[PDB]
């Protein structure tokens, strides 16, 4: 049938016409009558792509296929303008001729399925992990601390990632294209920048909050009230939202080269082409600036914890270490991505696109690590056990 | 390293009045929720009055309208006005301090003052 074979590359009337064109041709009928049912469909794939006359141009290639010399015809089909025009399309056709199997199309199909299950588990781990953190604090009255309010704000940021960013960013790789329009493409990117910016800014608030707490008689009591804590959280999303949506919605990120304009007008293209000014400025504002002050402030918190230091003291000192892992994990998962943004813009085509996507997804997985780190604190660990295990 | 010290207890005739106070020292106090608990002879401890950080006061049905809880953040002391004392109010009153930490709220208690009501 080879209907799915052409469906995997980039309708019934064109297939029947190409089959009739091969039988009427006097240079394709002797070759078509000497190939197995698998290789016959690969021959029609070239006629439907190139043409009836273009396929007949390969006089040396069809002669090797007629002599059943697959290994010699594999190197002969790699020396043409068709093999250099589309390297991904030709390599699957040559492999189909050489092996006589669908291994070139099956391996590319199993990879989508196999990687699709993995990315679905990431979404499930992020959502289920963060919804557990939200529920544990919102239910138990003993976990109603100012830091947990910021943890709720941080878990909400990671929750939207696994509900609006990661799922739509996963279908963009599996389908190799974008099937949501340009309206949601500029919105999906806006949410992406927002949650990451709101995360590093929320962690920055925690570090400052823990410094005011450690300079207090209780050494661990936040000086903020319950109402003031919600005000800070509200102002964090307002500030981060202004440094995320406004640069995107007002089209301050757009590039100038023709490849970007053609991708902006294309509904099926959602590549985040940024200019040399926005890529550095936004990374500095939305990541680098809050990162430096977060490390600097929280390092002095650790310095005051060792300078002032019972059984209760170790429990709350480990809580500061728990927040130090949250800031450390968030750093060691987004820093390589934002380093590339500086590298990719300064020198074009120095970082591969696959590497850029990979490091971007390392930060996506970071949105599911925080609930597992909260299990270090027995206060969060028990609250999870009461909700899930004990029930 | 917080400290809770009650005061104002003692002996009082039935129907009289007493004013309990609890000095808190070791935290901010203005941000922590206070409360008063009492321990009757041969009975479990019972929450009778509790005031939040904002000022929301909660009382028990057995002491509703007769007791009145309040606090003074300038002196870091939570007060408990006890009016129309009955024989059932004869208990050891404890001062509770819910100081919030990093991830959880820690409950701290005072030594406890004893209030005895004689029905003579
Ligand atoms: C942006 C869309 C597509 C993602 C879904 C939005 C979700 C993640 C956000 C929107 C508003 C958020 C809620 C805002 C306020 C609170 C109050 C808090 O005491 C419990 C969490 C809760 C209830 C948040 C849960 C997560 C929430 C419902
Ligand atoms: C596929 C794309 C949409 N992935 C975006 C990243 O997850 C987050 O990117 C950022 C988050 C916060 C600030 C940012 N500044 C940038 C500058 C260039 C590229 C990304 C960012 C960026």
């Amino acid at each position: 049938n080879i209907f799915e074979m052409l469906r995997i590359d980039e309708f019934n009337q064109d297939v029947d016409a190409a089959v009739r064109g091969i039988l009427r041709n006097a240079k394709l009928k002797p070759v078509y009558d000497s190939l197995d049912a698998v290789r016959r469909a690969a021959l029609i794939n070239m006629v439907f792509q190139m043409g009836e006359t273009g396929v007949a141009g390969f006089t040396n290639s069809l002669r090797m296929l007629q002599q059943k010399r697959w290994d010699e015809a594999a190197v002969n089909l790699a020396k043409s303008r068709w093999y250099n025009q589309t390297p991904n399309r030709a390599k699957r056709v040559i492999t189909t001729f050489r092996t006589g199997t669908w291994d070139a199309y099956a391996a590319d199909e199993v990879w989508v399925v196999g990687m699709g299950i993995v990315m679905s588990l990431i979404v499930l781990a992020i959502v289920f992990g963060n919804v557990l953190v939200i529920t544990a604090i919102a239910k138990f009255e003993r976990l109603q601390t100012v830091t947990n309010y910021f943890i709720t704000s941080l878990a909400c940021a990671d929750l939207v990632m696994g509900l609006a960013v990661v799922p739509f960013g996963a279908a963009h790789i599996l389908t190799k294209t974008w099937t949501f329009g340009n309206f949601w493409c500029e919105f999906w990117t806006s949410i992406d920048v927002l949650c990451v910016t709101a995360s590093i800014e929320t962690l920055c608030v925690i570090a400052v909050d823990r410094y005011f707490a450690i300079t207090s008689p209780f050494k661990y009591q936040s000086l903020l009230t319950k109402n003031k804590a919600r005000v800070i959280i509200l102002m964090v999303w307002i500030v981060s939202g202004l440094t995320s949506f406004l640069p995107i919605q007002m089209h301050w990120y757009r590039a100038t080269h023709q490849e970007a304009i053609n991708c902006y007008a294309e509904e099926t293209c959602c590549d985040f082409f940024t200019n040399q000014a926005y890529a550095i400025a936004s990374s500095i504002v939305s990541f680098y600036v809050p990162l430096v002050i977060m490390v600097f402030v929280y390092s002095r918190v650790f310095q005051e914890a060792k300078r002032q230091l019972d059984k209760f003291a170790l429990k709350e000192h480990k809580a500061l270490k728990t927040l130090g892992i949250i800031m450390g994990t968030f750093t060691l998962c987004w820093l390589p991505f934002f380093i590339v943004n500086i590298v990719h813009v300064i020198q074009d085509n120095l970082i591969r696109k696959e590497v850029y996507i990979l490091l971007n997804w390392i930060g996506y997985v970071n949105s599911g690590f925080n609930p597992l780190i909260y299990c270090r604190s027995p206060d969060f660990r028990i609250a999870f056990q009461e909700l899930l295990c004990l029930r | 390293q917080v400290q809770l010290q009650e005061s104002g207890g003692g002996l009082v005739q039935a129907g009289g009045s007493l004013r309990l106070s609890c000095a808190a020292s070791g935290s901010i106090f203005s941000l922590n929720d206070m409360g008063w608990y009492r321990q009757a002879p041969g009975k479990l401890r019972e929450l009778v009055a509790a005031i939040t950080s904002g000022g929301s006061t909660k009382y028990a049905d057995s002491v509703k309208g007769r007791f009145t809880i309040s606090r003074d953040n300038a002196k870091n002391t939570v007060y408990l006005q006890m009016n129309s004392l009955k024989a059932e109010d004869t208990a050891v009153y404890y001062c509770n301090a819910k100081v919030a930490g990093t991830f959880s709220i820690y409950d701290y208690w005072g030594q406890g003052t004893q209030v005895t009501v004689s029905s003579h």
